[PDB]
């Protein structure tokens, strides 16, 4: 249905056991790129190396 | 204030009148092709 304006907003991605993909969004002129890594801070996957 | 839109146009002639027929039916049609993901376009020339 594309009738009224949807003004969007922080669309959001869940992901399973794995990471590091970024994002682009491209919006007309603004280019934002949402990179992103593996685990939280303080989480049991977050490891100093694993 | 109501609205809608007609989200496709395949399309072609209907002469069946306007209060009984479906949306995407124009009332005339010439040197239309309407394909399926785009809509109407104008048909491919006729080379020499």
């Amino acid at each position: 249905e594309d009738i009224g304006r949807l003004q969007l907003r922080r669309a959001w991605v869940n992901y399973e056991n794995s990471g590091t993909f970024d994002i682009y969004v491209e919006n007309q002129s603004s280019n934002w790129k949402y990179t992103m890594a593996g685990a939280r801070l303080g989480s049991n996957t977050l490891r100093a190396g694993r | 204030l109501i609205s809608q839109s007609i989200k496709n146009l395949k399309g072609g002639i209907s002469q069946q009148p306007d209060i009984l027929r479906y949306p995407d039916q124009g009332s005339r049609q010439v040197n239309g092709w309407s394909s399926e993901t785009e809509g109407l376009q104008k048909r491919p020339p006729l080379v020499f």
